[PDB]
């Protein structure tokens, strides 16, 4: 029973800055990676920025490459992505996926996926 | 920034036949860092295929891919009522990882 | 006459884990008082041997494997060990016979603007062998497709940085680690203390 367990939904005002986690159970999370996915509700899927736990190299989307800061906490097993100066029209469901990596090998696809959050704006 | 083409926009056919969506590249992507996603209404995207043409695990054999360098084609033998949702392709290639339009199945 | 032990414990910069010099020491009469009875250092653990006996005892060969690790990872050091140094950087055998030295080394290694310098093996296909080297940069496959030297996504650099800052805590400040090695086969035994 390999999950990615996140934090529940969160709602707050615009200028604050929101702070978003997913907490890995059951498969080695320093082998993975966790790319961060946000989908408007109606709209397609717009991919924030992905990181390698492990070696800690962070790459983001250029479009929101200033306001990302997507660190992990490797003791906790947690990926952590935090947004800055949030819009009105930053409101979607935010998502993390991991590929189901064992120690020796990992899986070729994002297999993992995470239940959704909706941040409100 | 690879823009991931999608057609067709909408999509309208009873269960039973068969299947075509497209999904088109701007460029050129290596056919191994590529997958393809279900997202159902109000739930969680889930992987079908990666690498073009290779199955993943949990998916019946009826889910089949055919793979090319700007030509990628995700084909059901037979639609199920379970499988109507949203499909989305996602390139693995080049940074950043863009997702398609997204094609809706329905009857 | 006396060892060139001041040589490889005075040296300007140490290396990077991952390629960890080794220097044979023979032919010299070695002098344990001076470093045993220092003030200078932090750890000075021996295993299989007791630490005032070698002086008295004799060695056909002394080897000294110079690394540069983090605080928290001096504990790896140490036959019977798991971990990102101790299985893929440096490992030792069970039977190992010396001493392992390490001293706080915050001062010299540290930058304001940032220590790159020092690199550790993060992916690794499979655990050491005792005392192997490995120095290879070859691309980490993590999945069963080919990276072709290119990489992205299960294609990433086996090398990583430490990152070593002036306010960091103890546990993730740079500690010099010498292990000296004591090998004794079928020679004479012209490593001797005074
Ligand atoms: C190998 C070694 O420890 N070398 C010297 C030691 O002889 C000296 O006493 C100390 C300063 O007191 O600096 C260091």
């Amino acid at each position: 029973q390999v999950q990615l367990v996140q934090s529940g939904p969160e709602v707050k005002k615009p200028g604050t800055s929101v702070k978003v986690s997913c907490k890995a159970s059951g498969f080695t999370f320093s082998s993975s990676a966790v790319q961060w996915v946000r989908q408007a509700r109606g709209q397609r899927l717009e991919w924030i920025g992905w990181i390698v736990v492990g070696s800690g190299n962070a790459n983001y989307a250029p479009r929101f490459q200033e306001r990302v800061t997507i660190t992990r906490d490797m003791s906790t097993n947690t990926a952590y992505m935090e947004l800055s100066s949030l819009r009105s029209e930053d409101t979607a469901v935010y998502y993390c996926a991991a590929p189901n990596c064992s120690r020796t090998l990992c899986y070729d696809g994002f297999n993992m996926w995470g239940q959704g959050t909706m941040v409100t704006v | 920034e690879i823009v991931l083409t999608q057609s067709p926009g909408s999509l309208s056919l009873s269960p039973g036949e068969r299947a075509t969506l497209s999904c088109r590249a701007s460029q050129s992507v290596r056919s191994s860092y590529l997958g393809w996603y279900q997202q159902k209404p109000g739930q969680a995207p889930r992987l079908l295929i990666y690498g073009a043409s290779s199955r993943a695990t949990g998916i019946p054999d009826r889910f089949s891919g055919s793979g090319s360098e700007t030509d990628f084609t995700l084909t059901i033998s037979r639609l199920e009522p379970e499988d109507f949702a949203v499909y989305y392709c996602q390139q693995y290639d080049s940074s950043p990882w863009t997702f398609g339009q997204g094609t809706k199945v329905e009857i | 006459n006396l060892c060139p032990f001041g040589e490889v414990f005075n040296a300007t910069r140490f290396a990077s884990v991952y390629a960890w010099n080794r220097k044979r020491i023979s032919n010299c009469v070695a002098d344990y008082s001076v470093l045993y009875n220092s003030a200078s250092f932090s750890t000075f653990k021996c295993y299989g041997v007791s630490p005032t006996k070698l002086n008295d005892l004799c060695f056909t060969n002394v080897y000294a494997d110079s690394f540069v690790i983090r605080g928290d990872e001096v504990r790896q050091i140490a036959p019977g060990q798991t971990g990102k140094i101790a299985d893929y950087n440096y490992k030792l055998p069970d039977d190992f016979t010396g001493c392992v030295i390490a001293w706080n080394s915050n001062n010299l290694d540290s930058k304001v603007g940032g220590n790159y310098n020092y690199l550790y093996r993060l992916f690794r296909k499979s655990n050491l062998k005792p005392f192997e080297r490995d120095i290879s940069t070859e691309i980490y496959q993590a999945g069963s497709t080919p990276c072709n030297g290119v990489e992205g996504f299960n294609c990433y650099f086996p090398l990583q940085s430490y990152g070593f800052q002036p306010t960091n805590g103890v546990g993730y400040q740079p500690y010099r680690v010498v292990v000296l090695s004591f090998e004794l086969l079928h020679a004479p035994a012209t490593v001797c203390g005074p």
